[PDB]
């Protein structure tokens, strides 16, 4: 009925790095989920490091 | 004769950082329980080299 | 001072922790609640998901 | 009240 927008975003909150950081906190990070495609970045450590 | 940790953090920098993500500094250091320690925490990707 | 206010309040109940909690640990009989999780060169991709388990592994979250 | 339901038998970026 109102077209009362009920999310009001701003330029200045970083609302993917926000995700990546609680989905860190709240659950483990190593295990893979595929339907969400969630599968964090990583190097190797014998790679990164010689 | 500020470093620490073999390296080139001061001990300022490291004290500041452990304080701020593992509330330890003021009762001696030591290795975080790893729940407090995830992957975007600090003492994890900390990494010495000489 | 009640000693009370300096708790880090949570919510207009200080927090204040268990009164039990003061202690001892020596040689056999007792331990703690979180514990430890823990040729060459040929597959390879098992293995670097692998080194990747290491991060916080169980709960007490 | 609706205890015939039960079954019977904050993070913001830091906190430490």
């Amino acid at each position: 009925a109102s077209q009362l927008n009920a999310v009001v975003d701003l330029q200045d909150r970083n609302t993917e790095l926000s995700y990546q950081l609680l989905l860190d906190s709240i659950g483990d990070r190593t295990r893979y989920f595929s339907m969400w495609n969630q599968a964090v970045d990583s190097y190797d450590p014998d790679v990164r490091i010689i | 004769g500020y470093n620490v940790a073999q390296c080139n953090m001061t001990k300022d920098w490291f004290l500041v950082q452990m304080l701020a993500n593992y509330n330890i500094g003021y009762q001696g250091f030591y290795i975080p329980e790893s729940y407090k320690d995830r992957m975007y925490s600090f003492f994890r990707n900390f990494q010495p080299m000489s | 001072i009640n000693f009370a206010s300096l708790a880090p309040r949570h919510g207009s109940r200080p927090f204040m922790g268990n009164w039990q909690d003061i202690g001892t640990s020596n040689m056999s009989g007792g331990a703690f609640s979180w514990g430890s999780l823990w040729k060459a060169w040929n597959s390879s991709t098992g293995q670097m998901l692998r080194d990747k388990l290491k991060e916080q592994n169980f709960q007490q979250k």
